RNA sequence: CUCGAUGUCGGCUCGUCGCAUCCUGGGGCUGGAGCAGGUCCCAAGGGUUGGGCUGUUCGCCCAUUAAAGCGGCACGCGAGCUGGGUUUAGAACGUCGUGAGACAGUUCGGUCUCUAUCCGCCGCGCGCGUCAGAAACUUGAGGAAACCUGUCCCUAGUACG
RNA sequence: ACCGCUGAAAGCAUCUAAGCGGGAAACCUUCUCCAAGAUCAGGUUUCUCACCCACUUGGUGGGAUAAGGCCCCCCGCAGA
């Protein structure tokens, strides 16, 4: 059922869809995407976007909900970007900034630095609260969990950081 | 079979135009004449050509 | 993670999937991480 | 930016650092060398830069070789060989004809010193290639110094390629790494390599900056 | 007596196949055919019919992703232990135009003659052959209708 | 297959290969608090000790070590070595046999030939080729070699307990 | 190996089906050495780049040479 449903789309002045590509943007920053070629996308009565395909394949079926959420996540990312709230636990962990670089103290002999790269930004609430916040899901998502991956799985005192409000599973130790 | 492709004809199919056209003649004069007499060749190509089904690919 | 030819859920939250050709269990507990091979 | 000198091994000698402690160095003799040529990625396909170091006379020299020198507008030189450089930035400082010498290098820098080996001769297994050899005694018949088994038996009923056997040694072009430079004396053409250089008291030797400093 | 070309007899061309979407298999048939003159009647298996034969866009050869990733070139120094496997993908960045000359030279005959053949071929990466001074008419890979 | 002969064990020397990995490297799970482990997965680049006993292989032991891996290659390798064992002829013991003698029973002694033709391998030349003849400097297709690891100090007696 | 991101088929979920990452003394580069007999016999240069005779006048033979090299000689820490 993901696929035959249109896309909401609230200003998108310029979504366009140019020669079996999609590019969308508006009152932040720039996204574009190319679709497979057996999805085809068009308009709506009220300008939506509507992905197509030929009518009962396995290969289709798989591609056109794949193309429905990636399309859906684009004409998202440019209307109001994706935000992960990660926080720090574990006694003398703690994030900070430097510009756009941030660093974590979590128990390494050396603080680790993380350099932003492009679209995507940093910020603390807190020396505990952090968040990844950026335009694409698929890069927000994937310099959260580099973050995620920097302290070994702690089962046992949970140090480490995690994504807010997600529980990691505990053991009783000793 | 390299003159017959020349003249847009499979080895294959020569053969039977040639067999259904009644052409008796063998494989060594028709390279010889392949290699002497390229148009002659064309010409029993044309004759095989239609001797051959019109669906040479259906059952008789 | 076992790794051994037969491989079945365990628990009723044993998802067995199959992921670049080769059929494996995932679930919540990573004891029943188990793979194929 | 990699630096390169042609010069002479004039044998190794001791000295005593700051600390009191005894160096051994060979001291190279980096005579002045001349480019006579760069070698450039549009014209030569590479990043090069030629050295002509050595004098000699110029009737020694025969007059394709002249002609080349000629050509660089530089007097005939002994010996002649490319440093070669990274694929950018190549011959910005490099031009024909430049002088450049010892004090292209510094105190405390670390070199990386090629030259030809000394030979050997046709030299057996233990020495050309550290075999055991076989006892002195106990029975042992005439393997002394003889490399033992060379190979299998019917799988395979051959040798394998690269079995070493007795051969000739030396005379190869050998690369010493991370040799510190001791001292080099700009009052004349000299810089004292801590340790050993390959080849022959008098040989050629090329000395460049280690790239693994 | 059946006709064997006399040494001067044998008049060649030149011709350039474009590989930019053509599957390497079908290429390399192609050009061993055409190289070799199997395609013209004065044929003799022991002469050097055939015509010389460019491939340009080698670096577009319609080549597979699994084979590029799992098909291995294998080449053996005579040491032990000195069997070296490259992938077809990494010779496609490296020598792509080695890739197609190998799939023609497996193609020859394994023979004198193929020596001989192979030296009437060039391959080339780019879309660009050196060899313009001749006038190589294009060839384009068909197939005859049966 | 080999009886008009394919030299048998162990050692030495030289290796080479597989990975079913002993160490080093990377991981999953743990009845993983930490230190150590257990198990499984990946991984063959390198490394993988010296002695005592025994002909030994094996094995046990000593002292180490990061580790003291397992296998193949005619149980790799005697036109490379040894020759201690086995397996000729001497002799003795036990045992069997009336005896001559016999014994995967023991004991002492007892052998190791060949000037390399071909392939193969290690080196070194001569010739020719390389679209004129030469000299110097070179690119690098493609190869070869090489690839080990410990302890201690700081982090920090901190994390964990 | 393993750990993922995005993500359907399968309204969820899932490292995978499209796609994108991390990832080991293994592999390829990087270090060292050999290397154009690499017969695809390479490249940059520099030097000579010149004649004479005869025939069946020929990418012809010779002769003479050039650049260059070899042999001879004095040796070498180069070496059978
Ligand atoms: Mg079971
Ligand atoms: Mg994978
Ligand atoms: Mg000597
Ligand atoms: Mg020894
Ligand atoms: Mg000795
Ligand atoms: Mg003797
Ligand atoms: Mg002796
Ligand atoms: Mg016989
Ligand atoms: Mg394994
Ligand atoms: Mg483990
Ligand atoms: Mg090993
Ligand atoms: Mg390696
Ligand atoms: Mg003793
Ligand atoms: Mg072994
Ligand atoms: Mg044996
Ligand atoms: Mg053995
Ligand atoms: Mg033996
Ligand atoms: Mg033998
Ligand atoms: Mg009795
Ligand atoms: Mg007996
Ligand atoms: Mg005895
Ligand atoms: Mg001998
Ligand atoms: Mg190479
Ligand atoms: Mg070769
Ligand atoms: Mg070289
Ligand atoms: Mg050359
Ligand atoms: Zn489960």
């Amino acid at each position: 059922r993901i696929g035959k449903q249109p896309i909401p789309v609230p200003a998108g002045v310029d979504v366009t869809i140019e020669g079996q590509s999609i590019s969308v943007k508006g009152p932040k920053g720039t996204l574009g995407l190319t679709v497979a070629e057996p999805i085809k996308v068009a308009r709506n009565d009220d300008g939506a976007i509507v992905v197509t395909r030929p009518d009962d394949e396995r290969r289709n079926r798989s591609l056109h909900g794949l193309s429905r959420t990636l399309v859906s996540n684009l004409v998202t990312g440019v209307t109001q970007g994706y935000t992960t709230k990660m926080e720090i636990f574990g006694v003398g962990y703690r994030v900070q900034l430097k510009g756009s670089n941030l660093e974590f103290a979590l128990g390494y002999s050396h603080p680790v630095v993380i350099e932003a790269p492009e679209g995507i930004t940093f910020a603390v609430q807190a020396p505990t609260k952090f968040t990844v916040s950026g335009i694409d899901k698929q890069k927000v998502g994937q310099i959260a969990a580099n973050i995620r991956r920097l302290r070994r799985p702690d089962p046992y005192k949970g140090k480490g950081v995690r994504y807010e409000g997600e529980q990691i599973r505990r053991k009783v130790g000793k | 079979n390299a003159a017959a492709r020349l003249n847009d004809i499979t080895y294959n199919r020569l053969i039977q135009g040639l067999k259904a056209a009644g052409v008796e003649v063998d494989r060594k004069n028709l390279a010889d004449i392949a290699i002497s007499d390229p148009a002659a060749f064309t010409a029993l190509v044309d004759v095989a050509r239609a001797a051959l089904p019109e669906d040479v690919n259906a059952p008789s | 993670m076992k790794v051994n030819p037969s491989v079945k859920p365990i628990c009723d939250k044993c998802r067995l999937i199959r992921r670049h050709g080769r059929v494996m269990v995932i679930c919540s507990d990573p004891r029943h991480k188990q793979r194929q091979g | 930016a990699r630096k390169g000198i042609l010069g002479t091994k004039l044998g190794m000698t001791q000295v005593f650092d700051e600390s009191n402690r005894v160096v051994p160095v060979t001291v190279v003799k980096a005579g002045p060398n001349v480019v006579t040529r760069i070698r450039t990625p549009e014209r030569d396909g590479y990043s090069a830069v030629q050295l002509a170091y050595g004098e000699i006379s110029p009737r020694k020299v025969n007059k394709p070789l002249t002609g080349q020198y000629t050509a660089a507008g530089v007097n005939p030189r002994r010996y002649l060989a490319e440093l070669r450089l990274d694929d950018s930035d190549a011959a910005t400082e490099y031009q024909v004809g430049q002088e450049l010498t010892a004090e292209i290098f510094a105190d405390g820098s670390y070199v990386d010193v090629t030259g030809t080996s000394k030979g050997k001769g046709f030299a057996g297994t233990m020495k050309r290639h550290g075999f055991r050899g076989q006892g002195a005694s106990h029975g042992a018949q005439a393997v002394h110094r003889r490399p033992g088994s060379i190979g299998g038996c019917a799988t395979p009923a051959r040798v394998f390629k690269g079995t070493r056997m007795a051969g000739r040694m030396g005379n190869d072009r050998v690369t010493v790494l991370n040799l510190l430079v001791h001292k080099v004396d700009a009052e004349n053409g000299v810089l004292l390599i801590k340790g050993a250089v390959p080849g022959r008291t008098g040989g050629l030797v090329m000395v460049r900056s280690a790239i693994k400093r | 007596p059946t006709y064997a070309p006399k040494a001067g007899d044998t008049t060649r061309s030149w011709y350039v196949i474009d590989a930019t979407d053509v599957v390497l298999g079908r290429l390399a048939v192609a050009a061993a055919n055409l190289l070799r003159g199997k395609h013209k009647p004065t044929f003799a298996p022991n002469v050097d019919g055939g015509d010389f034969v460019i491939v340009i866009n080698a670096d577009k050869v319609a080549i597979s992703g699994d084979k590029l990733q799992h098909k291995m070139v294998y080449r053996h120094s005579g040491y032990p232990g000195g069997l070296h496997k490259r992938t077809i993908g990494e010779l496609m960045q490296r020598h792509p135009d080695r890739v197609v000359e190998k799939a023609i030279l497996g193609m020859l005959p394994k023979n004198r003659l193929s020596r001989q053949i192979q030296r009437k071929l060039r391959v080339y990466a780019g879309p660009e052959h050196p060899h313009s001074a001749q006038q190589p008419v294009p060839y384009e890979l068909k197939q005859v209708a049966q």
